[PDB]
């Protein structure tokens, strides 16, 4: 299948209480394997994932220098937007940066990612062409021409289209066994008896890996939708995933609904009836 | 400033067996800024060893994590999520439903 | 890997 590697900074500043918080994790596909935290005692790159722990001492040390300087640039970044906007001191805001990379399973580059964020909102954005910047409003527009004349997207196109899918590549061959998996997902159904003339259906898929997943509900082989509930994947703690889909049903119809499961664990999409 | 409410699954690592270890899942996601205030009771007491994840965002910039602790699922006893943040007026608890 | 190039808003 497709791969890919997103790295996620988050810098909150504190006014008065101190210096900026920076957090900075990294993923593969749906795995976390390295985190960097302002306020860790460690103060380094740290590893989250067993199959990264295998890098030598240079790795970590460079790792480490890199999230560092990244996290002054983030301070330096609060202030330059506390000015753009006018924004009083007094105020807390917050600066996050998301890059990334995909690669498709022949494993060669597909499309690249470097977005800004000030407080929950779109600052400055790098087109899928890698070439050309989106800005939300007037204050971003003055980074943008400051950017633009730098050749920053073509350092930063360089690097999507063959730093990270070198080293997307040699993250997946050391941990082939961890992240190359597909894990098909565990399911089952349960019913639930609101009152005597109607009831609900609930579809269950657990244990799973990638992430994605789609379930469907399906009345006498008609798409059923508005009448479900769906609520968001969630993490089951040990590096798997759950989700799950109910109907509500009237009396007597259980057998009409069915609840169909597709997952690339699952070599033929599943179905489910309640009998 | 951009402002989203957290929303809160309470849930188990594995499926809710009676009399046996299992790890009490709490997923807040949805939200913004980062200060979120998030504990795990049972019975309306606080429990002691409460781990979460690293903080991390969505594709929308809103920001997810998960509490996560041991516990036994017992008849007798309930289970809750206390989340507090800037968006909410009162802090809100959700209850732990093993069908959910 | 983490980016190597430093930039500045």
């Amino acid at each position: 299948g497709s791969h890919s590697m997103r790295y996620f900074f988050t810098s909150v500043s504190r006014p008065g209480r101190g210096e900026p918080r920076f957090i900075a994790v990294g993923y593969v596909d749906d795995t976390q394997f390295v985190r960097f935290d302002s306020d860790a005692a460690s103060q380094r790159m740290e590893p989250r994932a067993p199959w990264i722990e295998q890098e030598g001492p240079e790795y970590w040390d460079g790792e480490t220098r890199k999230v560092k300087a990244h996290s002054q640039t983030h301070r330096v970044d609060l202030g330059t937007l506390r000015g753009y906007y006018n924004q009083s001191e007094a105020g807390s805001h917050t600066v996050q940066r998301m890059y990334g990379c995909d690669v498709g399973s022949d494993w060669r580059f597909l499309r690249g990612y470097h977005q800004y964020a000030y407080d929950g909102k779109d600052y400055i954005a790098l087109k899928e062409d890698l070439r050309s910047w989106t800005a939300a409003d007037m204050a971003a527009q003055t980074t943008k021409h400051k950017w633009e004349a730098a050749h920053v997207a073509e350092q930063l196109r360089a690097y999507l289209e063959g730093t990270c899918v070198e080293w997307l590549r040699r993250y997946l061959e050391n941990g082939k066994e961890t992240l190359q998996r597909t894990d098909a997902p565990k399911t089952h159904m349960t019913h639930h008896a609101v009152s005597d003339h109607e009831a609900t259906l609930r579809c269950w898929a657990l244990s799973f890996y990638p992430a994605e997943i789609t379930l469907t509900w399906q009345r006498d082989g008609e798409d059923q939708t508005q009448d479900t509930e769906l609520v968001e994947t969630r993490p089951a703690g040990d590096g798997t995933f759950q989700k799950w889909a109910a109907v509500v049903v009237p009396s007597g119809q259980e057998q009409r609904y069915t609840c169909h499961v597709q997952h690339e664990g699952l070599p033929k999409p599943l179905t489910l009836r309640w009998e | 400033m951009i402002q989203r409410t957290p929303k809160i699954q309470v849930y188990s690592r594995h499926p809710a067996e009676n009399g046996k270890s299992n790890f009490l899942n709490c997923y807040v996601s949805g939200f913004h800024p980062s200060d979120i205030e998030v504990d795990l009771l049972k019975n309306g007491e606080r429990i002691e060893k409460v781990e979460h994840s690293d903080l991390s965002f969505s594709k929308d910039w809103s920001f997810y994590l998960l509490y996560y602790t041991e516990f036994t699922p017992t008849e007798k006893d309930e289970y809750a999520c206390r989340v507090n943040h800037v968006t909410l007026s009162q802090p809100k608890i959700v209850k732990w439903d093993r069908d959910m | 890997y983490v980016l190597d190039h430093l930039i500045v808003v």
